[PDB]
This record gives structure tokens, C-alpha cells and sequence, in this order.
């Protein structure tokens, strides 16, 4: 030779089954000072020229692997005690990168893969049989590292198909593999991170069903928190660090109602959809909370935080959110919380809140089935005004007075029998053009009310004021119409005494009010006074008019002759005359009557 | 026939309007008219009833005859009923309405009404006095020894002096005053006392003291010439002597004519009430019936 030619023959021809130490002479010889049979050696070496010990040793390992597949480490003696640099790091790397993982796989799975087939194996099926911590430490990493196959493995194995996160154990493997891929990567890094974000993005729902969620979310935030400013996955979905922080903060502090995927979709929905999703979240959570305050406080940390903008509900203002919430709390009859919220975000005298409160006052009002202070709907109507009172005086102006008053007469009215059909407070509004019709019904059904002008009178004027019914000095007239009704029902109840006092007081009010009122009293009301003058008590002893009553009746009729329609002067006079004659026929001195 | 009816109703209305048209300050001011003083509304009112005939003329009579009287009476009645509520002093009104039918004696309804109204107020005055007097007398009957004079001294007498009599003076009709005094003395006091079951010595003295206070309150000197007024007080005064006299003085009084004003039955009744039966009461009673008999 050529030493090439000396080594080549020694590589093929020396019996594959000899102990490797019998070849140690070949290395030391490096560490310091039929002729067509060559066709066969190069047949075996495949025309490979065999230039030095290291070249020799890969070739000899392979040629003996042929016959002793069960022992890939056969030639470990020859490379272990090698003196300075007779073997390049290339050789040792192969040992660490191929032979050792190969052996370990073989001797784990009771297999005997040959080094050559092991190397030429599609990496896809290579990883695939690696998968059915020791395994990752001294099979997977050494392999990935040697072939520089990190990005490859990550892409084909570290993805959403392999990591459904449906099971605790899968999750736990997701984290193990993450950690050691992270370790062995320092541009395949962005693929690892892109895939962590991809895995979480599609399988958050499976993850949220796992155990120790809260702990798992912390574990994940541990990792995520190190990722770059921006990450891209899948379609062309891009998430920033600030978004990821708030998303995760949302899941950890506030709610797992929405998956990661759903959260992202809310990010890109229209204002309208977002608001809807927002109130849904509030209503659902308010209804699960031990205490609404705990969920409010969590929202103050995240999605209702005035200190920073919301990267989840991106298209709706603090105001719209708070409004939505007040509407939810009103329907929930959570008046205390409504107050707290109004105070916190300083909504005092806010027009929009005013109108919401008022709208709900009427809702409760119209829903009430009676006016008593205890009726649940009246209670809520009341609680709604106390809020208007505490936090909306300015904007309410005179309107609070009215509403407070309308509630009051509602309570009073429900203490009496009404049969205008029970009687809903909402029916009161229906009588706005005929308030007296309500008073008439009361006087009829409540047989002692005619004696209580003071209260029937505050009802009537309460109804005028509460419903903002006009009273153009027509309140003199109104009082009168009210009083004639009382006379009507006093007679109905056989109480001439009360009838007469009222009748006398009415004539006076009208005398002062002047001639206008006196004609009106007459043209409208003469029949009441005629009837009083004609009144007969069935219970009268002997069916005889008591003398004192005769006299009173005569006087009412005579007062009536001043103001009654001229058509009625005959019959009024006739009665007067009838009473005068009976009177002239009694012994006033020893009077069997009065 | 139904045309006439419509016109009569329309002028009937014109009259009621005319009454309503009388200014309010006419029922309160007084004018002198011949001297009597009437309320000012009186002259306006008079026109209403004249104008009523005037309005009858505008369809005559004959066309009005069948209803004339009713509608006339009705209008007087309406007027009376109305003005009754307008005139404060029941006594001015009596004079006011009296002036009306003196000037126009066609208003028969008005005089019937006015006088029946007069009777009512007299009866009210009588009723007040009847009760006071019956009360005082009951008080006396039941508390001989130490009777309470309060009814008479604080209620009856002041009532008469300060209320009833000055009220009745206003009517300018001394006949009415005389009727009241006659009623009080005979139908009230004397009749009441005559019906006691018996009249004790102490009660007789009490009753006499009562009569003297009573006379004090029935003194209306202006009536001193009227015979029924003078005789009413005389009988009371003589009853006062009888009530406190011994049997002998009663016979002497009889003899001197002092019981001129007493029917014989009434004299015997007083004696039976005031004295226990004895030979003396008998002879005295039989003597009085006898001398009166011979007369």
C-alpha cells in the first residue's frame, strides 16, 4: 500500500465474532508510532476508502453489526480508552447520538434493530416507535440533538393532534416534553412556543375539564409568561403577550365560562355580540357566586378594570358594561349591589341610569297585584325609588315626589274594597281622566268612608299630583264635587246628619266662590240636595219624619231655590210645602218626635 | 192649550229670576216706609207679585184661569221658602212679609205661611218655657226642704227678660205678648200646680216664692190696660196668697170677693190640695159651694 489498503482488508476479513480487544493493536498503531480478492473487500466496503483508525472503526462497527445486531456497543472498548484525538468529536457524537439511543431502545423493547436500518429509518417512524422520562432523556433528546431534528419532531409530535389534553396523564406528558424540548432548543424555539399556544388554543376546553385546573393554569402561566411579545399559530391567528396575560388572568381570576378559542372569537366579534356575551357572563356568574361581591371584585381585577383597557371585550365601553350589569342586577332585585356600583363608578345623577331606574320602577309598579307596602312588587318599586332618592335627586326633580306619592296612595287604596272589574295599582293610571270614579267606588263599597272626607280628599288630590293632572284653580270646584259625593253616600247610608253638615258647608264654600260657583253647584248638583230634602229613613219610629229633620229639610230646599235649574222650581217647592204642612200639624211643646 | 202652558212656564221662570235678582244687600238694610221699618227687599219683592198679574194679562185669564190659582200659590210659596233663608231675624221677616200682604191682600198664601211661621216661633218660645217651668216645679216637688232655685234664677227669668220678651216686642203686636202671658199663667203654671197629688205646707210656701219670682219676669207695664193680661197676673198673685193662708183667711178672702177670678170647682180643689180633711175643711168647702150657689 497505502495504509488505506492494509486497513480495508483488516476491516472485512477479520472474523466478525472475534473479541474487539484483539483489534486494539490497530489503534495504538495510531496513538503513537486471487489478487482479485480486492474486489471483495471493496464489495463489502462498497468502494469506501479506509483512510484512518476512526474511519476504520465506523466501518468495522457496521460490518460486525451485520452479524451481532444484539450488541451495537460491541466496540466500546476501542473508543473508550482512546488517546488524545485519535477519534474526533464526530465519532463520539455518533456513539452518543446513535449507538447509545439505539442500544437503549433495543434493550427496552426487546428488539434488535441494526445500526444501519436505524439510521436510514424515516424519522417519522423513528419518532413513532420511540413513542408507545428515561426514554426522553437517553433515547429522544440524544437522537433529536445528533440529527438536528428538533424542529422536525416538535412539528410532527408536539401538536394538537398528539396533545388533546383530554387526560391528566396527557397533560402531564405535554409538560414533560415541553420542558426538555425547551432545554434542547436555543428558531425551533418559536415553533415550540407557537405549538404550545396552538395546543392550548384548540384544547382549552379539554384542559378546563382536567383536575387541579387552578394549579395547572398556574403551571401554564409559568411557561407562557416567558414567551415573546407575539406568537402566531394555525390559520393566521396572532396573539400578543398582553392579550395572553389578560386571557390567562381572566381564566385564573375571573371565569372559565369561555374556552381560549371562544375568548379569541369574542375578541373579533361585533360590538353587539360582545355586549351580549358580556352580560351572559355577568348573569351566569352572578348566579353562581356565593356572594356577588366576590365576582365583582374579580371583574374589577380584569374585564371591568378602569386602569387599563380590556383586550377581551375590545369593542364595548366601561359604561356599556356597567349599564348591562345594572340592568342585570335590577331584574335580579339586587338593590344593594346596584347602590354599591353606582357609588363606585360615580354615576350620581346620570341620565341613563335615572331612566333605567325609572323604567324599572314602572315595571315593578305595573306588575304589582295590589298596592300594599308588603306586596313583593311594591317593595321593589319602593327599593327602586330609595335608589333614585339616594343617588338621583337632582335629575329626578319634582318627579321623585310624584312617584313617592303614587306609591303612598297605592298603599291607602289597598286598605279598602274596590270592585271596578282585584284592583291593581296600575289601574289607577287608567282613571286619570275620571279620578272621582275611584272615590265613588270606595264610598259605595266601604260603608263608613263617607264620614272621612279628610282622607278620601288626600286620595283624590294625591291622584291629581302623582299623575300630574292639571288643577287650574279648579280645586275649589273639585272639593265641591267630592263633597256632594259624600252627601250622596251619607243618604245612601241613612245618615241625614252628616249629609246636612256637608250640604251646609258646600252651600257656603260656593257662596264665597261667588255666582259662577253657585250656578254650577245648582245646574250640576241640585238632585243631591233635592234628594236630601226628600230623604226618608225606613227605621224612623212610626214612619214619621222627626220634627228637627223636617225643619232642616225645609231649609236645604229653600237654599236650593236660590240656585236650582228653573225647570226644577216646582217640585222643590212642592216638597218644601209638603214638609211645611206636616210641621204645622205637630205639637212643638209636647212633641212625640225629634 | 199646550202653547199657553209653555208661555206660563216661561214667565213663571221670569218671576223666579226676578226674585233671585234681588240684590243680597237688600235683605240686610232697613228703610222707613208708611212709621214701620221693613227690610229693603220688600219693595222689590212686591213688584214680583204685581209683575205676576202683569204677566197673566199677556194671555189674560180665561187662558190662564184653570191653573191661575195654583201657580200663584206656588210662587208665593217659593218666595217664602227662599226669603226665609235670607232674612236673619225671624221677626223682621214676619214684619217684612206682613207689609207685603197688607199692601197687597191678594197674597193669601203668604199670610197663611207667615202666620203658621209665627205660630212655630211662638211654640218654640213656649216649648223652652214649658220645660224650664216643669223642671223648676219638679225640682220643688222632689226637694221641699232645700230646693234648688237655679232653674228659675239663672235660666227662666233671664230667658224671659233678655230673650223671649225683647224678641216678641219686635213684632209690634201686643196681642201676641198677651197670649204668651196667658198661656204661661194658666195652661202652664196654674194647670201644672193643680195636678199635684197633694200640696204640703213647705211646698205651698215654695210654690208661692216661685210665683213671685215668676211675676217679676212677666211684668210688661205697656200691657197694663189689657184685661186678660191684668187678670192673669191678678190670679197668680191671689194664688200666691191662697198657697200660704190658713183656712180661716181663705174663707175671709172668698167673702171679700178675692176669688172673683176663680171658678167654684177650682176653689174647692185648692182647698183639698192644701189642707187635710177635717170638720173645718168640710164646713169651709160646703160653705163656698153654697154661697156661690145662692149668688
Amino acid at each position: 500500500g497505502s495504509q488505506s489498503k492494509y486497513l480495508e482488508i483488516l476491516c472485512v476479513l477479520w472474523p466478525e465474532l472475534d473479541d474487539p480487544k484483539n483489534l486494539l493493536f490497530l489503534r495504538e498503531l495510531e496513538e503513537e508510532v486471487y489478487h482479485e480478492l480486492q474486489e471483495f473487500i471493496s464489495k463489502k466496503l462498497n468502494n469506501k476508502t479506509l483512510e484512518n483508525f476512526e474511519e476504520w472503526l465506523r466501518e468495522r462497527i457496521l460490518i460486525c453489526n451485520e452479524m451481532i445486531p444484539e450488541t451495537p456497543l460491541l466496540y466500546s472498548v476501542l473508543w473508550e480508552t482512546a488517546k488524545s484525538k485519535v477519534l474526533s468529536t464526530k465519532f463520539i457524537g455518533w456513539v452518543e447520538g446513535v449507538l447509545k439511543p439505539l442500544d437503549h431502545l433495543n434493550k427496552r423493547l426487546h428488539l434488535i434493530f441494526k445500526i444501519n436500518e436505524w439510521e436510514k429509518m424515516p424519522d417519522s417512524e423513528l419518532f413513532k416507535i420511540i413513542f408507545d422520562a428515561d426514554v426522553i432523556e437517553d433515547e429522544l433528546a440524544p437522537t433529536l440533538s445528533y440529527g438536528k431534528k428538533w424542529e422536525t419532531f416538535i412539528t410532527e409530535f408536539f401538536n394538537k393532534q398528539q396533545f388533546s389534553l383530554k387526560s391528566d396523564t396527557n397533560y402531564q406528558l405535554f409538560i414533560k416534553l415541553y420542558y426538555s424540548l425547551e432545554k434542547g432548543v436555543k428558531e425551533a424555539s418559536r415553533k415550540l412556543q407557537s405549538n404550545v399556544v396552538d395546543i392550548l388554543f384548540h384544547n382549552s376546553e379539554n384542559l378546563f375539564n382536567l383536575s387541579s385546573l387552578t394549579h395547572k393554569l398556574d403551571e401554564l402561566w409559568s411557561i407562557l409568561s416567558g414567551f415573546p411579545d407575539e406568537i402566531t399559530i394555525e390559520e393566521q391567528k396572532t396573539i400578543t403577550a398582553l392579550e395572553m396575560k389578560q386571557f390567562m388572568e381572566f381564566f385564573i381570576k375571573c371565569s372559565t365560562k369561555f374556552s381560549f378559542k371562544e375568548i379569541f372569537a369574542i375578541t373579533q366579534e361585533e360590538e353587539s355580540a360582545q355586549l351580549a356575551h358580556f352580560s351572559s357572563l355577568c348573569h351566569e356568574e352572578f348566579n353562581k357566586a356565593n356572594e356577588i361581591s366576590s365576582f365583582l371584585q374579580a371583574m374589577y381585577e380584569t374585564v371591568l378594570d378602569i386602569s387599563k383597557d380590556d383586550k377581551i371585550f375590545t369593542r364595548i365601553s366601561m359604561d356599556e358594561k356597567l349599564y348591562s350589569i345594572l340592568e342585570i342586577l335590577l331584574q335580579m332585585n339586587e338593590f344593594a349591589y346596584i347602590e354599591a356600583i353606582i357609588e363606585r363608578f360615580d354615576y350620581s345623577n346620570n341620565t341613563q341610569i335615572y331612566e333605567l331606574l325609572v323604567k324599572f320602577f314602572w315595571h315593578f309598579f305595573n306588575n304589582a297585584s295590589n298596592g300594599l307596602r308588603k306586596e313583593p312588587e311594591m317593595k321593589k318599586a319602593s327599593q327602586t325609588l330609595q335608589i333614585i332618592q339616594k343617588h338621583m335627586s337632582q335629575r329626578a326633580g319634582t318627579n321623585l315626589t310624584k312617584l313617592e306619592v303614587l306609591l303612598e296612595i297605592s298603599d291607602k287604596l289597598s286598605h279598602y274594597s274596590i270592585n271596578l272589574n282585584a284592583f291593581k295599582p296600575s289601574n289607577i293610571l287608567e282613571y286619570r281622566d275620571c279620578p272621582l270614579d275611584i272615590i265613588s267606588n270606595l264610598l259605595e263599597l266601604n260603608p263608613r268612608l263617607y264620614k272621612d272626607l279628610p282622607t278620601t280628599k288626600s286620595l283624590l288630590f294625591g291622584i291629581y299630583d302623582s299623575l300630574s293632572i292639571n288643577r287650574e284653580g279648579q280645586t275649589g270646584k273639585v272639593e265641591v264635587d267630592l263633597m256632594v259625593l259624600h252627601i250622596d253616600y251619607a243618604l245612601v247610608n241613612l245618615d241625614f246628619g252628616t249629609a246636612y253638615e256637608l250640604g251646609k258647608q258646600v252651600f257656603e264654600i260656593c257662596q264665597e266662590a261667588g255666582q259662577h260657583m253657585m250656578k254650577a253647584l245648582g245646574d250640576e248638583h241640585w238632585l243631591t240636595f233635592y234628594q236630601m230634602g226628600k230623604f226618608v229613613d225606613p227605621n224612623w219610629v212610626d214612619n214619621e219624619i222627626p220634627t228637627e229633620i223636617i225643619v232642616l229639610q225645609m231649609s236645604i230646599l229653600g237654599r236650593l231655590l236660590e240656585v236650582c235649574p228653573l225647570e226644577e222650581v216646582e217640585i222643590v217647592t212642592s216638597q218644601w210645602s209638603t214638609l211645611e204642612l206636616e210641621l204645622s200639624a205637630r205639637d212643638l211643646v209636647k212633641d212625640k218626635y225629634a | 192649550n199646550i202653547y199657553t202652558t209653555l208661555k206660563f212656564e216661561s214667565m213663571m221662570q221670569q218671576r223666579v229670576i226676578q226674585i233671585r235678582s234681588i240684590p243680597e244687600e237688600e235683605y240686610h238694610e232697613l228703610v222707613s216706609v208708611q212709621p214701620i221699618q221693613v227690610s229693603v227687599f220688600v219693595q222689590s219683592a212686591a213688584k214680583v207679585f204685581t209683575e205676576f198679574e202683569q204677566g197673566c194679562d199677556t194671555i189674560g185669564r180665561s187662558k190662564v184661569e184653570s191653573i191661575y190659582l195654583y201657580k200663584f200659590n206656588l210662587l208665593q210659596t217659593a218666595f217664602f221658602a227662599m226669603v226665609s233663608e235670607k232674612v236673619n231675624d225671624w221677626t223682621q221677616l214676619y214684619k217684612d212679609v206682613r207689609y207685603l200682604y197688607t199692601e197687597n191682600p191678594k197674597l193669601l198664601q203668604l199670610m197663611e205661611l207667615n202666620s203658621r211661621r209665627l205660630d212655630l216661633n211662638l211654640n218654640l218660645i213656649k216649648k223652652t218655657i214649658y220645660k224650664l217651668v216643669n223642671d223648676q216645679l219638679q225640682e220643688l216637688k222632689d226637694n221641699e226642704r232645700t230646693p234648688d232655685w237655679d232653674i228659675t234664677i239663672s235660666s227662666l227669668l233671664p230667658y224671659l227678660k233678655k230673650t223671649a220678651l225683647p224678641t216678641l216686642y219686635k213684632l209690634e203686636d201686643n196681642t201676641i205678648l198677651v197670649a204668651l202671658i196667658r198661656y204661661i199663667v194658666h195652661d202652664l203654671v196654674i194647670d201644672n200646680i193643680l195636678h199635684w197629688r197633694v200640696i204640703s205646707e213647705k211646698s205651698s210656701e215654695n210654690l208661692s216664692e216661685f210665683i213671685m219670682l215668676l211675676l217679676s219676669g212677666l211684668e210688661i207695664p205697656r200691657l197694663n190696660l189689657i184685661e186678660t193680661y191684668r187678670h192673669s197676673r191678678e190670679k197668680l198673685g191671689i194664688l200666691s196668697k191662697i198657697l200660704t193662708a190658713h183656712l180661716k183667711d181663705i174663707l175671709e178672702m172668698f167673702y171679700e170677693g178675692e176669688f172673683f177670678l176663680f171658678e167654684t170647682d177650682e176653689i174647692v180643689q185648692w182647698i183639698i190640695l192644701l189642707f187635710a180633711d177635717t170638720p173645718t175643711r168640710r164646713d169651709c168647702i160646703d160653705e163656698i159651694r153654697r154661697v156661690r150657689e145662692e149668688a
